[PDB]
């Protein structure tokens, strides 16, 4: 291998490979801590997070650290604590990577048979997979424990705007949890991105943690079956290709999850979603015209036209205008006004709360459908309104990363298959 | 539309199961 | 269905009781915290059930209780409810009580 | 044997068959000239030479025949609208028949020089092989070319023996075939000076005769003979291709920008005359001069000739056209049949209003009525738009001076809007669109079609120079014509 | 000295030829005298114009770094429409020998364009000279004919056909984007079959590039014919049905496709230079006008072009002195 | 042997005139269905109200349309991202009215092209060739996925996808420029550079090989070095061919990523009113002219009449 | 905003996020210094 | 603003005189 | 002809270049800073884009008499 | 080894204006605007 | 195999013959170069006149002539 493909020489150098992976993990943790500190430095805890381009602080706030009712910052210290802890753990991990890369043994096969592995060995590496699966399950159970105990998580669907609350009865029903997986990925049904309550999220993480722990123990204590050996290519680049494909799929799923979901990504921190801004604009226009004394039942007034209300293709009362494309949006400030047949005519009048109007106006001002690469504004924009939604940044970046890692699946899978075949 | 839906589901299921069996027919 | 009517009657009754106390009495405030906790529990339990969601009584109860929670969320608690908003809320409570039967 | 893009290479080594194929192409060209002249005469309409000019009917070779002097036809009519008397042998049909008879004779001569390729002339006595003395051939044919150039410039254009070239006034009102006295001064290089043509062709003929005599009496140097590969026909093919695309570029540029060799009465006006308001400025000067010596608006505008107003119209602009919009100019927007007259727009207050004329770049242009200061006093709002300065609200009234509509005033907003839309195109004219079923979209004058065709041809012949010269220089790594040298 | 069978004494020309065509790091050649000065001054003029020369007078724009422009917005803008097709010599009547006024008038654009066109001519002459020296067939110059044809048609023929140099492309990024949008709005350049053939040529050239560069690096032997031709033919016959039998034909096709596409594109640019629109389906427009319910993507494209023209001409062509009231500007609401 | 074994060996057979393969087993029905529906819809289909309002647009033949202007209209804005098969529509005419054929065609065609790339890899593996042809073909399929999908996902409706036509494609490009300013985005810039470089490299490689192919490669390399100062250039033809493939593929990958970014509203650069004088007055630039053109396109795009 | 006890370290935490690209640049510089390229 | 900044920049850009290192490979050819 | 390797290691190169390149960079800095760049190239300063009696962008309208027209438009 | 050669002329005519323009633009970056 | 002999062929034989001979050395190349430079200057002059770059008092360069 040449200089550029130099890392490819570390396929059989178990000690150096371990050191390099640990060093990259230390780099990841170092970025996490450093960017958390950077976002804490420029926070101004009197302004919404999505108006300052913060991504890590919404993640910490969703856990329920330093937040109150309506997504108000009680205190900023927990974010600084998290940044410091990730930073110091990153320093430790970097020292470990430096040691195991150079000072430590170059190959672990002979001195430490427990830590020695060969890519062709189908049992030791399955044990490694079991160990790290157990670690992932422990992390999921840690999240679940933080949910039910040791404080709560920020439920945005709580009445009055949403707040931090303790999940007491997570949805542990198998049918409800596993119906998301078979749910179609299209309009209305958003696969796993359509989860709308925190109970389902906590129950699903319970299920995935238990399954991961059980599968880790199983793969630890069971050799692969002969059909499994026959059906797969067993080489390091093949495992790399499998990981790349899976992680690219996860990247695409994360992109869609951040773009469309507002439950696991509260709108008070990440800003309104795509459909949310348009629905908020329609709601604000409707409430303004209703205050001015207009007939909101007949949209702008003609029954044959739809600007404030319209019949859905299936026969539901939905907002008029272009917002007909976003009639599947569900929001904490809009659900109380929605009856069985979509929006309720009676509930649309004399039932709109002031906080709902404030949230609708705020989300209308900051539309993710307006963004011009750190300059903001809707469509053709000149200046001002410097708002690019963090949802847009997350979606674009992780979509690009997922596509690149799918390309990695293609490249490494082809190379591994050719090498195994002998080409 | 019921008959059309059943026909389309049958065709798709047949093709998908044939494809799965093809990758399960002596192909590593 | 699924003993929803019992919890609905309980929450309606405690809402009426909480609204029935005098403003200066601290038991009013203690009942406000208790009612807020009950509201959060009830909405968390029953907003995720489509079978319950189909009932119009659930819609009326959700609208009234979310209006009350929004009132207590900002410029509320020790601030008296506006007359028109309170009347609409009580009308929703009465509709729910009638429609449960 | 040879591929489809190499078959005509079979005559590269046979001077007789080369002469035969060149004769065949020449016969085809002359036959096309005759056939096109006959067809255009058969489709031409000489009834109205003012509002239905020869460049509005799509005539292509009639402009050239009239340019060098052919103005009469055997049908009893002339290009000037008069009645022909004793048209003579040299009419449009006469020239067509002449080129056709020449085509037939050249076809027969091509057949003869083809069936008898093997001639003792083509073989040099030194080697007894088919060889052409390219420098001497070039000298002889260039001497002939220069003699013909001098004869044409001194006897035809000058009018000593020939009829003379077509000369017209600057605005294309009184144009006819007249002899021109050669102008040897600096104004002889004025491209709009007709005498420059005669002076140039005379001087170039004399210089060409001298150059032919020299290149015929003086052999080339060995260094130039090797450097230019003078022993191969492919070299002279490449150089001829270069010369012809240079000439095509020059002639297309002159046709597009206009010159004394492309009168506007024959090929139509240019787009730069409309861009700069040439005819508009002339008409305004004429009407101001008429108004200075008393008179009236109606009299002053009726004193303007119809042809001059016709030139001031965007329909005659060659730029306004389409690549696939085939046919004559009359085939789209109809045949002109009369001039309505100048339309003066005045608002309800009394201020005169002027319509912002449509530039050439805009297929559709907003209708804006400006004042003398350039402020937008009125406009036609976009389709079903809120009106704030619409002609209905402003109250614009249009009065017509001269032409068919003289002294008529219209205050109806529909008619005023229609006339404003027609006036943003320039002078308002009446067209009939039922005789030819005109589609109402603008076609291009023969000026534009000629410019497009010959510019594309020059661009392709640039690649011709490149390719055939690449074969010339790199004959060693290629295959083809042989070469010979001596002394 | 011994040219041909005979021989002549060496002269100054022979010494100059020996000095120019000798082997060194930078091959000068006879064509170098035309290439290096012209290309060097074209690049220098472009850099100087994008760095110091302004366009506040020619176009009423800031197009230089000291005016606050970055790499994307900086450009060497064309002169004003008033000068029409003036060549704008620094010693000419417009500049009167004043370098500052010459730069202000926009003559640097003409300087760059003309010296760069002569640089392109010298570059293809250099290609011919080097091919002759190495004794190779000069297909590279034939391929390079297409870029020169495009440059001549766009930067020279089009402004000459139009009112003046003002409508030629300005040497810049945002300027060339404006030029592209200008042809979109005023000429409907997408619907022209010649840019259609150019699009087909470029996309096919990219396709052939990728296909060839994958087939090679996918067919090299396990260890000029470093790749297996038989396996490539079998692969491209079992998939897609048709495969290129021989290497010579495939490489000739890769030569031919982009060059002919670009040549057709240049012909279309000439057609635009004479303002000759193409593919104007007037029947669609008549049907849409008489029937408001009828609508097609062609009519929507026509409306978009009208909007582009009306909303761009106010500032794109300052010489017309045209101001549009808000009521006359086309909008979708009014339609 | 058994019928199943015979069918399997026929499918995997490389001796057929056209290779089918297991990926092709899924590919062929999808591609044939998409082709049939596209032909039927293009030839004769009722007008589709793409905007969702009751103002249909006719893009099919037999309805006053030709090949150049003809297209398959994207589904109605009312449907949005909803899955709209035939059986979910009230009636066949109502299905055609809302633009269902576009969704059917795009879904079956995307499945077809994915299975086509899979089949390309499958044949490359069966023949023993290196499997970099599939990763090269991954770029056009990525662009197709970003154009026909992803972008409707980001915008929230399939009506924003590119129509299956010529004039429809031009309209889609113009509207995309109006809404996102794709020209100033660095990734359409990278795609333009990629395709221009692909054409340039294809032309030069063809010319060099055709000149060298007589009746030397080192002579061609020397000529290239003398022409432009790349005497070193690549180590051999291996690096040359790999770079030849990599340039356009990387360009198309980057332009697909860019279109995805604009799908999630991350638009390109905008320098409107980025230059001011001392007094604060705005000094125009070329980007301002581009902004004016975008304004015209956007105002004429907004059919806010119903 | 950082706590007042850690206020003076504002430039340090401003520079910290960019450090990983400095690591990759350092890796490139190390590769060039040993001069395999 | 300060000319001392210009001196710092000239000192920094002086070591960019390693341009021959860029082209030495291009001059590493034999060509004979 | 001389290889690029030895020039990189030579006292003469690293002295003449070390004394000339900073001088050139300072020359460019002073050319920009002293305002000479505005004067020689005619680029208006940020405080003189809109001179008195011209509150809009300039426009050359006469081809032949463009010298004094540009001089007048530039505020003399 | 001539002091002035074609390579020397080319490299100097490319670098000297490049250095001058780089210094210019570096000064340009710090204009108060 | 001698070709056909015709009276016109014999008449024109001296012209086609004499083929291939050259003057030794550069011959009259310098005179040709001088004439080429003069023609280039003339072309530049007429191009400038027709482009209005060269404005002569005697010439008008407009349609009004
Ligand atoms: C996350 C980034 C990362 C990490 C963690 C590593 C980690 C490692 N690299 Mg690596 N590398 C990287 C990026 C990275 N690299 C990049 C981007 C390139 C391209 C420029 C390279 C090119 C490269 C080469 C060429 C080599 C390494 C080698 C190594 C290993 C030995 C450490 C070393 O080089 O010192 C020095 C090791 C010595 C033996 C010298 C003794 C002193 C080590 C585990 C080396 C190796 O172990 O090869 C097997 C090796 O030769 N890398
Ligand atoms: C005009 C004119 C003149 C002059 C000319 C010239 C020749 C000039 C020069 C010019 C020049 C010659 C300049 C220079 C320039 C350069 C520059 C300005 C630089 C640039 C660079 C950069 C910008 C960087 C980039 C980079 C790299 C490469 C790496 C990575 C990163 C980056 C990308 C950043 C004369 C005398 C004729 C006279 C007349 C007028
Ligand atoms: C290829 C040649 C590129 C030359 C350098 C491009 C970068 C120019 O730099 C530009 O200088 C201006 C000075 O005010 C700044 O305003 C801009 O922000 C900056 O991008």
């Amino acid at each position: 291998f040449a200089w550029w493909s130099g890392n490819a020489r570390l396929i059989n150098l178990s000690g150096k490979l371990l050191g390099a992976h640990v060093a990259h993990a230390g780099l990841i943790v170092f970025w996490a801590g450093a960017m958390n500190l950077f976002e804490v430095s420029h926070f101004v805890p009197e302004k919404p997070m999505y108006e300052q381009g913060l991504i890590l602080l919404p993640h910490i706030a969703t856990l329920g650290y330093g937040v109150g009712p309506g997504g108000e910052i009680i205190d900023t210290f927990p974010y600084f604590v998290s940044g410091v802890l990730h930073l110091i753990s990153s320093a430790v991990l970097g020292f470990g990577g430096v040691y195991h890369s150079l000072i430590g043994p170059e190959t672990l096969e002979e001195s430490y048979p427990f830590f020695g592995y060969v890519w062709k060995d189908k049992n030791k590496m399955t044990n490694i997979l079991g160990y790290h699966l157990i670690m992932l399950g422990l992390g999921a159970w840690l999240l679940v424990w933080k949910a039910m105990y040791f404080g709560g998580v920020y439920d945005t669907w709580a009445p009055g705007g949403g707040d931090v609350r303790v999940i007491t009865n997570p949805t542990t029903n198998a049918a409800v949890i596993f119906g998301y997986l078979v749910k179609s990925p299209f309009g209305g049904d958003g696969w796993i991105c359509s989860v709308d309550n925190m109970e389902d999220i906590i129950g699903g993480h319970i299920w995935i943690g238990t399954l991961e722990i059980l599968g880790g123990i199983w793969h630890i204590y069971t050799t692969p079956w002969p059909w499994a050996r026959r059906a797969f290519v067993w080489s390091g680049e093949a495992y790399l290709s499998y990981s790349l494909g899976a992680i690219g799929v996860m990247g695409f799923i994360a992109c869609c999850m951040s773009w469309f979901n507002n439950t696991a990504y509260p709108s008070e921190f990440y800003g309104p979603t795509g459909p949310e801004a348009s629905q908020s604009q329609a709601f604000t226009f409707l409430v303004r015209d209703q205050r001015l004394g207009a007939n909101v039942a007949s949209a702008q007034g003609p029954t044959g036209l739809g600007k404030y209300l319209m019949r859905s293709p299936t026969g539901e009362i939905i907002f008029g205008g272009e917002t007909m494309r976003f009639w599947d949006f569900r929001g904490p400030w809009l659900e109380p006004l929605r009856g069985p047949n979509g929006l309720d005519l009676n509930k649309l009048k004399n039932d709109i709360q002031p906080w709902q109007e404030r949230r609708a106006a705020e989300y209308m001002t900051h539309a993710p459908l307006g963004s011009l690469n750190s300059v903001g504004g809707v469509a053709t924009e000149i200046n001002a309104v410097n708002f690019v939604s963090p949802r847009s940044w997350l979606a674009c970046s992780h979509f690009c990363l997922g596509f690149f890692f799918f390309i990695g699946h293609l490249w490494h899978a082809g190379r591994a298959r050719a090498a195994a075949a002998g080409f | 539309m019921l008959t059309l839906k059943i026909f389309v589901y049958t065709v798709v299921t047949f093709f998908v199961c044939l494809f799965i069996f093809g990758f399960l027919s002596n192909d590593p | 269905f699924d003993t929803y009517t019992a919890e609905t009657s309980a929450i309606l009754d405690k809402v009426k009781v909480t609204l029935a106390l005098d403003k200066d009495d601290p038991a009013k405030e203690d009942s406000v915290k208790g009612l807020r906790k009950d509201i959060n529990n009830w909405v968390a339990k029953y907003r995720r059930e489509p079978k319950v969601s189909g009932k119009p009584s659930f819609g009326n109860t959700y609208s009234a209780l979310n209006a009350l929670a929004g009132h207590f969320n900002s410029f509320g608690a020790t601030a008296p409810i506006p007359k028109k908003r309170l009347e609409r809320l009580q009308k929703e409570l009465d509709d729910a009580t009638l429609l449960l039967t | 044997g040879l591929p489809w893009y190499r078959v005509h290479t079979v005559v590269i080594n046979d001077p007789g068959r080369l002469i035969s194929v060149h004769l065949m192409h020449t016969a085809l060209v002359s036959g096309w000239a005759g056939s096109m002249a006959l067809f255009e005469i058969s489709v031409f309409d000489p009834s109205d030479p003012v509002l239905n000019p020869m460049w509005r009917q799509g005539m292509f070779v009639l402009p050239f025949m009239t340019r060098l002097g052919i103005t009469q036809s055997w049908g009893g009519w002339t290009i000037s609208g008069e009645t022909a008397t004793n048209p003579g042998i040299w009419s449009y049909e006469g020239v067509a028949a002449a080129h056709i008879i020449l085509s037939g004779a050249l076809f027969l001569a091509s057949v003869w020089h083809w069936t008898y390729w093997d001639l003792e002339l083509f073989r040099d006595p030194r080697t007894g092989k088919t060889a052409l003395d390219l420098p001497k051939i070039f000298g002889i044919h260039l001497f002939l070319s220069g003699l013909l150039c001098f004869g044409f410039g001194a006897f035809h254009v000058t009018g000593v023996f020939g009829p003379g070239i077509w000369v017209s006034d600057p605005y294309g009102l009184t144009g006819r075939v007249q002899p021109v006295a050669p102008s040897w001064g600096a104004d002889g290089f004025d491209p709009y000076n007709p005498g420059g043509i005669a002076s140039h062709h005379i001087a170039a003929g004399i210089l060409g005769v001298l150059a032919g005599l020299f290149h015929l009496c003086v052999r080339p140097s060995i260094r130039l003979y090797f450097g230019l590969s003078m022993g191969s026909i492919e070299t002279v093919l490449s150089s001829s291709i270069a010369a012809v695309f240079w000439a095509a570029f020059v002639v297309a540029g002159t046709m597009w920008y206009g010159s004394a060799a492309t009168p506007i009465e024959l090929f139509g006006p240019t787009r730069y005359q409309w861009d700069q308001g040439f005819f508009q400025q002339e008409i305004q000067k004429r009407v101001q001069a008429s108004l200075a010596e008393g008179a009236s608006l109606s009299d002053a505008w009726s004193r303007i000739p119809e042809k001059l107003a016709f030139y001031d119209y965007i329909g005659n602009n060659p730029a306004k056209g389409g690549l696939f919009r085939t046919g004559a100019m009359n085939s789209g927007d109809g045949i002109a049949v009369g001039w309505l007259g100048h339309a003066s727009f005045k608002d309800q207050e009394g201020r005169e209003l002027f319509v912002r004329r449509m530039p050439t770049f805009f297929e559709t242009f907003p209708v804006l009525l400006l004042d003398k200061d350039g402020i937008v006093r009125a406009d036609v709002p976009f389709r079903k738009a809120e009106s704030k300065y619409s002609i209905e609200q402003v109250g614009v009234s249009v009065t017509f001076y001269g032409g068919e509509l003289d002294g008529l005033t219209f205050t109806d907003p529909a008619t005023v809007k229609k006339y404003a839309r027609k006036a943003q195109l320039g002078e308002i004219f009446e067209f009939d669109r039922s005789t030819l079923q005109s589609d109402g979209v603008f076609r291009s004058s023969p000026r534009g079609w000629f410019t497009f065709g010959h510019v594309c041809f020059a661009l392709l012949f640039f690649f011709g120079h490149i390719w055939h010269g690449a074969r010339t220089i790199f004959r060693d790594v290629f295959a083809g014509i042989d070469d010979d040298i001596n002394d | 000295i011994a040219i041909g069978t005979y021989q002549e004494k060496r002269t100054w020309f022979d010494d100059a030829d020996d000095w120019l065509r000798q082997d060194r790091f930078v091959f000068v050649g006879w064509s170098g005298l035309l290439l290096f000065p012209c290309a060097y001054f074209a690049l220098g003029g472009w850099l100087t114009g994008t760095t110091f020369v302004t366009s506040w007078y020619t176009h009423g724009l800031a197009t230089s770094y000291l005016e606050g422009c970055n790499f994307l917005t900086a450009a060497v803008s064309t002169p004003a429409n008033s000068m029409a097709h003036s060549l704008l010599f620094v010693w000419g009547p417009e500049a009167q020998g004043d370098f500052t006024r010459w730069c202000q008038l926009g003559g640097l654009w003409a300087f760059v364009a003309l010296h760069g066109a002569f640089g392109l001519i010298g570059f293809m002459l250099r290609q011919f000279e080097i091919a002759r020296s190495v004794n190779l067939r000069p297909y590279n110059a034939i391929a390079f004919s297409a870029p020169i044809a495009v440059f001549v048609s766009v930067f020279l023929i089009y402004p000459l056909g139009q009112s003046g140099w003002f409508f030629a492309p300005s040497f810049g990024v945002a300027a060339i984007f404006r030029f592209i949008l200008f042809f979109q709005g005023f000429h409907n350049w997408t619907l022209n079959p010649f840019h259609m053939m150019g699009v087909a040529g470029v996309l096919g050239a990219a396709l052939l590039c990728a296909i060839h560069g994958a087939t090679v690096e996918n067919t090299l032997f396990e260890d000029e014919e470093t790749y297996s031709m038989v396996t490539a033919n079998r692969f491209w016959s079992q998939i897609f049905g048709v495969a290129f039998s021989n290497k010579r034909w495939l490489h000739f096709f890769m030569l031919l496709v982009p060059v002919t596409g670009l040549w057709m594109s240049a012909i279309g640019v000439v057609g635009l230079a004479l303002n000759l629109r193409a593919y104007d389906f007037v029947s669609q427009e008549i049907r849409a006008a008489e029937d408001p319910e009828f609508e097609t993507f062609y009519t929507k494209n026509i409306l978009l072009n009208e909007g582009i023209r009306a909303w761009m001409a106010a500032q794109d062509q300052p010489h017309e002195r045209l101001v549009f009231p808000e009521e006359v500007l086309p909008r979708g609401n009014a339609l | 042997s058994s019928l199943w074994a015979r069918f399997c060996e026929w499918i995997t057979s490389t001796e057929n005139r056209l290779y089918i393969g297991w990926f092709g087993v899924i590919m062929i029905p999808c591609l044939l269905t998409a082709t049939s529906v596209f032909i039927i819809a293009f030839i004769a289909a009722p007008p589709v109200d793409i905007d969702g309002i009751r103002e249909p647009v006719s893009g099919s033949l037999l309805y006053g349309n030709n090949i150049i202007t003809g297209a398959v209209i994207p589904t109605s804005n009312a449907i949005g991202l909803h899955f709209y098969p035939i059986w979910e529509a009230a009636s066949l005419d109502e299905w055609l009215y809302n633009g269902g054929p576009y969704q059917l065609i795009v879904c079956h065609f995307l499945l077809g092209v994915y299975c086509y790339m899979g089949r390309e890899w499958e044949l490359s593996f069966r023949l023993g060739m290196r499997p970099w042809i599939a990763v090269a073909y991954s770029a056009p399929v990525a662009a197709a996925s970003a154009v026909f999908l992803v972008y409707p996902i980001g915008q929230g409706s399939f009506s924003d996808g590119m129509p299956l036509g010529i004039s429809g494609t031009f309209n889609f490009m113009i509207v995309f420029q109006a809404e996102h300013n794709i020209l100033m985005h660095p990734f359409h810039m990278l795609g333009v550079a990629g395709v221009f470089g692909g054409s340039l490299f294809s032309a030069m490689h063809g010319s060099l090989v055709t000149s060298s192919l007589i009746r030397n490669i080192v002579a061609a390399h020397g000529y290239f070095g003398r022409l432009i100062f790349q005497y070193a250039s690549f180590n051999n033809s291996r690096s040359l061919h790999f770079f030849l493939a990599a340039w356009p593929v990387i360009g198309i990958w980057f332009t697909a990523l860019g279109l995805s970014t604009m799908a999630f509203n991350l638009n390109g650069f905008n320098f409107n009113q980025s230059v001011v004088d001392s007094q604060g007055r705005v000094l125009n630039t070329w980007a301002d002219i581009i902004n004016r053109a975008n304004l015209g396109m956007e105002v004429m795009h907004e059919r806010n009449a119903h | 905003k950082l706590p007042e006890a850690y206020a003076p370290f504002a430039p340090i935490v401003d520079v910290l996020p960019v450090i990983p690209v400095f690591f990759i640049l350092l890796a490139f510089v190390w590769q060039a210094a040993v001069s395999f390229r | 603003m300060n000319i001392e900044l210009a001196l710092t920049l000239v000192s920094l850009v002086l070591v960019v005189s390693a341009g021959p290192l860029v082209v030495v490979l291009l001059s590493a050819r034999g060509g004979n | 002809e001389r290889p690029f390797s030895d020039i990189l290691t030579s006292i003469r190169y690293w002295v003449i270049h070390s004394i000339t390149v900073p001088a050139l960079f300072i020359a460019g800095w002073l050319f920009v800073s002293t305002g000479l760049a505005y004067d020689v190239f005619g680029t208006p300063r940020p405080n003189e884009y809109f001179t008195e009696d011209r509150q809009e962008a300039p426009l050359i309208t006469d081809r032949f008499n463009a010298l004094e027209q540009v001089k007048k438009l530039s505020g003399n | 080894y001539p002091i002035f050669t074609v390579r020397w002329l080319a490299i100097h005519g490319i670098a000297v204006p490049t250095i001058f323009f780089l210094g210019a633009i570096t000064a340009m970056q710090f204009i108060q605007r | 195999e001698p070709g056909l002999v015709t009276p016109l062929g014999t008449l024109l034989r001296p012209l086609n013959s004499e083929a291939g001979k050259v003057l030794p050395g550069w011959g009259t190349t310098v005179l040709m170069a001088v004439f080429i430079l003069l023609f280039a200057a003339f072309l530049l002059i007429i191009l400038e006149i027709y482009n209005s770059s060269l404005i002569l008092d005697d010439v008008s360069m407009s349609w009004e002539t």
